[PDB]
């Protein structure tokens, strides 16, 4: 599970903005309710579960949400 | 005026609207993602 | 990240707000974004002004108010 070999620092920052458009409170994190709400956006209608699923596999430290180191990580892993 | 419309096409570009229309085209939401920004 | 932001700072992100806030009720909609991009010759689409207000749109209450508009310009300095 590495980062990709190659991160550029503009990649990095168009990771900054997907980040920003999930967490758009700004309080540093994605919770299920701000993945709902995205994916509802792009004609998706997960449940609560499949929601919390998907927020399972990018959380690191098991905390229930997604802070952007931790979207960072998953980002540059599936860049791949 | 004119300061005011610079000030406005400034704060436009803060949205970034044709990365984020590229994003919703593609849509796994984060896979699709990565390809956006691949 | 807002509270970061220096007096002038604030004062000038409230200039900026009143500039796409047109009707001044305090709230930016896709008509109001639509007019500012129209007039600096850009033609979004409906979908694309929804779009927009769907990014900063934090409390999906359908527009943006200052708050939003100022957690949007302090972090994306
Ligand atoms: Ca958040
Ligand atoms: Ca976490
Ligand atoms: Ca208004
Ligand atoms: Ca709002």
């Amino acid at each position: 599970g590495p980062m990709a070999d190659q991160l550029t620092e503009e990649q990095i920052a168009e990771f900054k903005e997907a980040f920003s458009l999930f967490d758009k409170d700004g309080d540093g994190t994605i919770t299920t309710k701000e993945l709902g709400t995205v994916m509802r956006s792009l004609g998706q209608n997960p449940t609560e579960a499949e929601l919390q699923d998907m927020i399972n596999e990018v959380d690191a430290d098991g905390n229930g949400t997604i802070d952007f180191p931790e979207f960072l990580t998953m980002m540059a892993r599936k860049m791949k | 005026t004119t300061k005011g419309k610079v000030m406005e096409r400034r704060i436009l570009k803060d949205f970034q609207i044709g990365f984020v229309e590229n994003l919703k085209q593609e849509m796994d939401i984060f896979s699709s993602l990565a390809k956006v920004i691949g």
